């Protein structure tokens, strides 16, 4: 029922102006606070800045000069706009309500990506086993997103329906391109015998690959 | 439920030390902090310190550090605060109040403390009975003086407990370190002097009772 | 430190009003403010937190209002049960500090005292003393006056006045005048007067005695 | 500004321990302090608000403390649900202030990885690639070595490995290991081999394929 969506771009070149949208539900900006936190990737929580019930802003020390927050009481809306980024802003950027001096909820976040390279679908090739594999009482399937930009990518399996023995590895950055790789384990009383499919959504792209794990006959 | 026991009062010399205590129910005692808060006779609020029973930490008003110490008995769920040095400026209302690290949510009943060289005495009572010059209507007025008594309180019940017909009492004031009070009922002229009008006065601090049963002229 | 300041130490109303109590901060204190109502001879009870968030129980007339430096506590549809002290807290740091308090006063119509004089009891008189009390019962607004005239000599000496607090029963006020002489003192007089002077009347209300009528 | 200190960096302690994690501010922060947990790349969740008081559904296994500028976290018989980072931030001024983070491992018995090797599909054959994938899933501790052996020959290049975050189920770790080729040097060569190197064997855990059968 309370609910913070956060809303941006996903990727700006560097010396860009960077907006992003906070957009709340089940709660009126008039009577909390919101803050703004960013993540850099493998790195901590840092503190933006934050828009108090009355309207009164408050921003980080250091990016004092770049930042400007405000909102739309009537509209459920928070602004964060952040001038002339630099690669160091790559971060998921959060938006989290502030109930009495604790932030309660926090938005899903928004991965930020500053760079110059560009959109990439990604390429999905199934990961099948071999005609030695269906001799043990489960087996290990496996998805490989290759080539794609920027992050993140949704890897599913089965719709969905397949959440048990699932491993999405992280993306890797090789050049400018993201590699990531998925495996599920399944009994093999179902691969072959009923399909496994691999769904892969690169948002980014508006690119949604679904590959059938078949078994490579040969 | 939650229940904040103080005892009722205390009477101390000056440069003695008392330990107040707040015997704590129906919650888990060690999850919220224990507030102390002193209220000088008919006058505001002072925060003395806060302690987390849990823990032990504690924050102070620098104005009482040297003062106050705030303890707790776990085991019991007895939270205390021992006063030192007691000058007769340190009497009044101590309250316990349990709540989050910032605000108060409960509070106890309050401990009176009394700081003083003053030694109990009992309360004389006088009726007051529309004295000779007469010119009765439908209602009279009556009244008990208290006097010259210590420690406060007294309490005075007004006939059978009946006679709360507009009974009026007055705040205790003290007078050479010694206190005075006075209490009045209005009753119909059909009731008194043709019955019983009794003012009883207790003193708890000294176990006295007294009846004052009013007199004509 | 942090100054909460209640300016008005009394407030005037009438049941069935609106009535907003303020309490304003010596600096920007964001949301940090608690209210609590103090009923005569009990302890303060929370009505409001985090200067907005309405306590377990409090009806809905109390409501809290402010960010900053100025908080108001509005009781609406003021009941008669409402009559009580008012105090604001300020939670930002340690120490907390609290606003002055505001008493609520109920607004009734002008009613003037009913006064009764009493000589000194004979049992007081054995044993040296010489109390004479003057009750100035029932009356309205709180503003009263009241002189000692012993013979003419208008004594303002060994006197004692105690008021009342307002009561919830029918929003008067009484008070008790003692003028405590010692025996010899009063046997050197007859007439004895408790001068009322009350906006009711443009005389002052005089009840007396004069020791010898007995 | 107030800066929050947050120690140690990491911990690895068994399940049914104590953790003690610290917080320092630079200035008082008068109990203004706020407890979150955060798993692989979810929102931080809040912990305990106020110093000390646990959010609704937070188990009491979880209790803070402190005043002034030292401030604890305890999570007293640690659960396999506790993994991930845990951070401090303060609520006293503005700027809000994070400590650094602790990164949270539980520690269980060592267990080796169950691997495959995945020739590289037709589809990308065609694209003229050759990504020969192996994935090491549900070893505990996370080192594990990996050689990759095209005909014996070790190779150092075009390898990219990613591992997990620990399991909430069985406090595993997992990992992907992916050498790609350009379709021609993949069959210009026949056998393919990932040889895991972990502290649970003395012997490499190898898969090998070849590459024209099935």
């Amino acid at each position: 029922q309370v609910q913070l969506k956060e809303s941006g771009p996903g990727l700006v070149a560097p010396s860009q102006s960077l907006s992003i949208t906070c957009t709340v539900s089940g709660f009126s900006l008039t009577g909390y606070g919101v803050n703004w936190v960013r993540q850099p990737p493998g790195k901590g929580l840092e503190w933006l800045g934050m828009i108090w019930g009355d309207g009164n802003t408050d921003y980080n020390s250091a990016l004092k000069s770049r930042l400007s927050i405000s909102k739309d009481n009537s509209k459920s809306q928070v602004f964060l706009k952040m001038n002339s980024l630099h690669t160091d802003d790559t971060a998921r950027y959060y938006c989290a309500r502030e109930r009495d001096y604790r932030l309660d909820y926090w938005g899903q976040g928004t991965t930020l990506t500053v760079s110059s390279a560009s959109t990439t679908p990604p390429s999905v090739f199934p990961l099948a086993p071999g005609s030695a594999a269906q001799t043990n009482s489960m087996v290990t399937l496996g998805c490989l997103v290759k080539g794609y930009f920027p992050e993140p990518v949704t890897v599913t399996w089965n719709s969905g329906s397949l959440s048990s023995g699932v491993h999405t590895f992280p993306a890797v950055l090789q050049s400018d391109l993201y590699t990531l790789s998925s495996s599920v384990t399944v009994p093999s009383s179902p691969r072959p015998s009923e399909t496994v499919t691999c769904n892969v959504a690169h948002p980014a792209s508006s690119t949604k690959v679904d590959k059938k794990i078949v078994p490579r006959d040969c | 439920q939650v229940q904040l026991q103080q005892p009722g009062s205390e009477l101390v010399r000056p440069g003695a030390s008392v330990k107040l205590s707040c015997k704590a129910s129906g919650y888990t005692f060690t999850n919220y902090w224990m507030h102390w808060v002193k209220q000088r006779p008919g006058q505001g609020l002072e925060w003395i310190g806060n302690i987390y029973p849990g823990s032990g930490d504690s924050n102070y008003d620098e104005k009482f550090k040297s003062k106050a110490t705030l303890t707790v008995d776990t085991s019991s769920s007895t939270a205390y605060m021992q006063l030192s040095g007691l000058t007769s400026e340190d009497s009044a209302v101590y309250y316990c109040a349990r709540g989050l690290a910032f605000y108060f949510d409960h509070w106890g009943q309050g401990t009176t403390l009394t700081v003083s060289s003053a030694l109990t005495t009992p309360p004389s009572v006088y009726p007051l009975a529309p004295g000779c010059g007469d010119t009765t209507g439908s209602s009279v007025t009556l009244g008990c003086l208290v006097k010259g008594y210590f420690p406060e309180p007294v309490t005075v019940t007004w006939n059978s407990g009946s006679l709360s017909s507009s009974v009026h009492t007055f705040p205790a004031l003290l007078q050479s370190g010694l206190y005075t009070m006075s209490s009045s009922v209005t009753v119909p002229s059909s009731t008194w002097p043709s019955e019983t009008v009794t003012c009883s006065v207790a003193h708890p601090a000294s176990s006295t009772t007294v009846d004052k049963k009013l007199e004509p002229s | 430190d942090i100054v909460m300041t209640q300016s008005h130490k009394f407030m005037s109303t009438s049941v069935g009003d609106r009535v907003s109590i303020t309490c304003k901060a010596s600096q920007d204190v964001r949301i940090a403010v608690a209210w609590y109502q103090q009923k005569p001879g009990q302890s303060p009870k929370l009505l409001i937190y985090w200067a907005s968030t309405r306590h377990t129980g409090v009806p809905d007339r109390f409501t809290g209002s402010g960010s900053g430096t100025d908080f108001t506590l509005t009781i609406s549809n003021v009941q008669s049960e409402d009559l009580a002290d008012y105090f604001c807290q300020h939670c930002g740091s340690y120490p907390f500090t609290f606003g002055s308090g505001t008493k609520l006063e109920i607004k009734r119509a002008d009613a003037a005292p009913t006064v009764s004089i009493f000589p000194p009891s004979s049992e007081q008189l054995t044993s040296g003393g010489a109390s004479v009390v003057c009750f100035l019962n029932n009356f309205y607004p709180k503003d009263i006056n009241v002189k000692w005239k012993i013979d003419g000599s208008e004594r303002q000496n060994g006197v004692l006045d105690s008021w009342t607090d307002q009561d919830s029963k029918d929003s008067t006020y009484s008070m008790s005048s003692t003028l405590t002489l010692t025996k010899d003192e009063y046997e050197r007089h007859n007439s004895y007067t408790c001068e009322a002077t009350h906006k009711t009347s443009t005389s002052p209300i005089v009840k007396s005695f004069n020791r010898n009528e007995c």
